[PDB]
């Protein structure tokens, strides 16, 4: 009653409930129940009358669409090209939250969440036909280099770490990572969006030991082991439409030091 | 526009008229408020949170202190701050971290040497500017071939130039205990501030950057810690501020720091000699300087006391650790204090140790050295830096911790048996140890023991598995008695301010710990009848008395200063220009910006 801002909590909750409650339940069998998208149009409507355009504006923009705050993707991207760790970016996000009022970054859970997204073994695809000796499932993410490597005592003895994506999945997400600009390229290209011809796929493959790259631990001296990084790049896309094949796609630095995708790493010699 | 307005233009003027007639009327508060309520109760309170505050009227801009206390604390560099400002600025329009310029220029608000004091009566032998930053810490020495060799780098600030901005900082820290404690705001007392001085050598600070090992280099840094500010207020005094938590990396700040080893004693003295100087000089002064509005005075009090067991004994001008005299504090030799076992007191101030140098090197009674020796109580150096004496902290707990572990191990071969086993035994005996223990409490094989290690290992659970391993049985009283009584006694000093937090072990101390001493001295004196370590004179004879003579002995210790040595590489490696003449000034700087408290008052934000 004094003013529904100075009031606590669920104090303006029960001053106007009665309201809230009649024109709610009105309202809610006016338009099949539904009482916020309603409220919040008459509230649009209500303010800006009194020429107050910019905060209706603004609240169109941060309902049903983008403006303040930021998508995961984005938040995402910033912490990895940040090389931001995951407890500094947690401070950064609290503290950022805390003093702003508003929150621009996201939680962490909401970045995992986001990022399962973007490495291979999420998309469905289908193989025809199928790939011998390959397995058919779409959910191999992180395997292990050795391959499944009988590593006893009573064997050749191997004591090397490999990690692998499989080559079918990693590619299709080089392909679902890249959806964007092949549209863009056949548009560009005066071609049509709607169409799904035998577009051919142009690789690069390579394998280049990086050895020394340990370091000393605690306090003293380091060891010399090695490494080796086998990835590939995605080069030229095309297609042939009509009679002849049409560039729809290319790599516009393509030896850059970041369009080399990883695909499988391990602790080796060359 | 129209279109929903006349969509539902009826219930649209029914609940103006409704609002009018109940509510009085105010069409905003009410609409947002009922919408507002509508979207909580679908949980969905982002959406909520961001409005209510777009609506009350705050930017979603940053002052540049706050952007500037998420780069310093977060170990970020300078480029890629621009990444994230230029990134966020260019998706969501209106931009919300502040650019680099208008960051350094609140930079330097808070480097030291920016404000104006004065001193009454002016420090003899100090410069009177107040626009000095950093400063060679060389004190321009001259290095010419002709000259001795000097080498090493050194950054530092002045000490009157480092305290002002310690004071002018937590300015806003101090005025609300001044609050707090029922006092006048606008007081103007001759406060007093004590300062806790610290230094401890990190050596092993390099790096193979060339992949080439077998090259090595140290490094010493000189910090202090402002500990209480009190003033009085008519018949007695207040404490307008303290320190919450003394001992961490967070409250001590850097003044000088050098790449020199430890115990390069002629470039050690070369380097901190200018600072000895500016602290005797400013120790009867006292400095005027606004304090948020009208001006207040202020004096000091120093204690050096954060420093180890090599530094006190060697700047400090003793024989070195291995002597026949052990405490710092008192005049004993080992062989003496082994059998008077707790009756000592503190007798080894400075200005005793320094005239006592002199009678050293003046010889006034002609008489030989192995009793001039004596005599003098073990001094044989000029020692320039007054220092206070008390018992570290971290370790002393780390040496009674490997002390015991190796008593542990002596339990293993049963020597008070059969004695004198060789060294084959003894190895053995540490292997079925370790062994043992990983297998019951999976206490990790380690051979430089760390303060965790050290807590791990003084529990009656792992002496009650040591105690299953040995074969008699009067060792099981014979330990785990024992090994209560020290945990009966550890607390009074590991506390941080165990004046009133165990104010029962400290009145017990005196019993709890001549315990020990006596079984020490009957059940294990096939060990304890001649050399007894240091550590285990420290904490029987002195504390008792340490503690009514300052107050808390975990509070005086240099865990701080210690817990900083990681910074300091990180830094090194993620702030620096590459020229090993900045390559300090910049990590001088950014360990200072850390180590401020009007930043850490953004970053606990979100608890308040
Ligand atoms: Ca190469
Ligand atoms: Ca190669
Ligand atoms: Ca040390
Ligand atoms: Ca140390
Ligand atoms: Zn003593």
């Amino acid at each position: 009653r004094q003013h529904l801002l100075s009031l606590t909590r669920r104090a303006q909750k029960h001053r106007l409930r009665e309201l809230k409650i009649q024109v709610k339940e009105f309202a809610d069998k006016e338009e099949g129940g539904d009482v916020k998208a309603v409220c919040l149009t008459l509230f649009l409507l209500a303010l800006r009358a009194r020429n107050e355009h910019r905060q209706a504006d603004e609240l169109e923009a941060i309902m049903q669409g983008r403006g303040s705050g930021l998508q995961p993707a984005v938040c995402l991207a910033i912490r990895v090209n940040t090389f931001l760790s995951c407890s500094q970016y947690h401070k950064m996000y609290r503290t950022v939250k805390a003093i702003t009022g508003r929150q621009i970054f996201q939680p962490l859970h909401a970045l995992r969440n986001a990022e399962k997204v973007l490495l291979p073994g999420y998309h469905p695809f289908e193989w025809q036909p199928p790939l011998k000796n390959v397995s058919s499932r779409t959910d191999v993410g992180i395997i292990d280099g050795l391959s499944g490597l009988a590593s006893s005592v009573d064997e050749y003895p191997v004591d090397t770490i490999a990690k692998r994506f499989r080559y079918d999945s990693a590619l299709v997400s080089a392909l679902m990572d890249m959806e964007e600009d092949i549209l863009e390229g056949m548009r560009s290209q005066d071609l049509d969006d709607y169409l799904n011809g035998p577009f051919t796929v142009v690789v690069k493959e390579s394998c280049d030991g990086m050895g020394d790259v340990s370091e000393k631990h605690g306090s003293g001296p380091a060891v010399p082991e090695k490494a080796v990084r086998f990835s590939f790049t995605v080069m030229r896309i095309t297609i042939e439409h009509g009679s002849q094949n049409v560039k729809v796609f290319e790599e516009p630095k393509p030896n850059s030091e970041l369009c080399c995708k990883p695909l499988c790493l391990m602790l080796a010699d060359e | 526009r129209r279109a929903q307005k006349h969509r539902l233009r009826e219930l649209k003027i029914q609940v103006k008229e409704f609002a009018d007639k109940e509510e009085g009327g105010d069409v905003k508060a009410v609409c947002l408020t009922l919408f507002l309520l509508a979207l909580r109760a679908r949980n969905e309170h982002r959406q909520a949170d961001e409005l209510e505050a777009i609506m009350q009227g705050r930017g979603s801009g940053l002052q540049p202190a706050v952007c500037l206390a998420i780069r310093v604390n977060t170990f970020l560099s300078c480029s890629q701050y621009h990444k994230m400002y230029r990134t966020v600025k260019a998706i969501t329009g209106r931009q919300i971290f502040q650019p680099l310029h208008a960051l350094r220029n609140a930079e330097k608000v808070l480097l030291p040497g920016y404000h104006p004091f004065e001193w009454q009566p002016p420090l003899k032998n100090v410069s009177s500017r107040t626009d000095v930053g950093i400063i060679d810490g060389l004190s321009g020495l001259a290095s010419s071939v002709d000259e001795y060799p000097v080498d090493t780098i050194a950054k530092r600030f002045r000490y009157d130039s480092a305290l002002v901005s310690a004071l002018m900082d937590m300015e806003e820290d101090i005025l609300e205990g001044m609050r707090s404690q029922d006092l006048d705001d606008y007081l103007n007392g001759p406060f007093t501030v004590v300062v806790k001085e610290s230094c401890d050598g990190m050596g092993d600070v390099s790096e193979k950057h060339g992949s080439g090992p077998a090259v090595p280099e140290k490094a010493v840094r000189f910090s202090f810690t402002v500990m209480r500010i009190t003033i009085e207020h008519g018949s007695q005094n207040v404490k307008v501020f303290e320190e919450p938590k003394p001992n961490s990396e967070l409250c001590c700040k850097p003044l000088c720091l050098m790449l020199a080893d430890e115990s390069d004693h002629e470039t050690l003295t070369a380097i901190l000699s200018p600072l000895i100087a500016e602290r005797e000089a400013m120790k009867s002064s006292e400095l005027t300087l606004e304090m948020g509005g009208i001006p207040r005075t202020f004096k000091f009090i120093f204690r050096g006391t954060g420093y180890d067991e090599k530094l006190v004994r060697e700047v400090e001008g003793l024989e070195a650790s291995g002597s026949v005299y052990i405490c710092t504090l008192c005049d004993t030799t080992r062989l003496e204090a082994s059998q008077n076992l707790v009756f000592h007191s503190i007798t080894r101030s400075h200005a005793e140790n320094l005239q006592r140098y002199e009678v050293w090197r003046s010889n006034p009674y002609h008489e030989s050295v192995e009793e001039l020796r004596d005599r003098v109580k073990g001094v044989s150096a000029k020692p320039f830096i007054e220092t206070v004496p008390s018992i570290d902290a971290l370790h002393c707990d780390i040496g009674n911790a490997a002390e015991f572990y190796k008593i542990f191990q002596l339990e293993i071969g049963e020597v008070y048996k059969h004695p004198n086993a060789s060294k084959e035994e003894r190895k053995r005996w540490q292997a079925t140890l370790d062994k043992h223990l990983r297998k019951r409490m999976n206490l990790k094989p380690i051979m430089r023991m760390n303060g965790n290690f050290a807590r791990k290992l003084m529990t009656q659970e792992t002496v009650d598995a040591v105690c299953e391993l040995i074969p008699s049985e009067e060792r099981h009283e014979a330990l785990r008695e024992l090994m209560d009584l020290y945990l009966k006694m550890k607390p009074v000093w590991r506390s941080s301010c165990p004046a009133k937090e165990c104010p029962e072990s400290l009145c017990q101390y005196s019993f709890n710990s001549q315990r020990f001493a006596e079984l020490l001295s009957t059940k294990f004196k096939y060990r304890y009848e001649g050399k007894i370590t240091n550590y285990f004179h420290k904490t029987l004879a002195h504390v008792p008395e340490i503690i009514e003579r300052d107050g808390s002995i975990g509070a005086w210790a240099s865990e701080g200063n210690q817990s900083g040595n990681k910074l300091f590489r990180r830094f090194r490696k993620m702030n620096a220009r590459q020229s090993k003449c900045y390559e300090m000034e910049d990590v001088l700087k950014h360990h200072w910006l850390y180590t401020s408290k009007y930043l850490q008052k953004f970053m606990n934000a979100h608890n308040a």
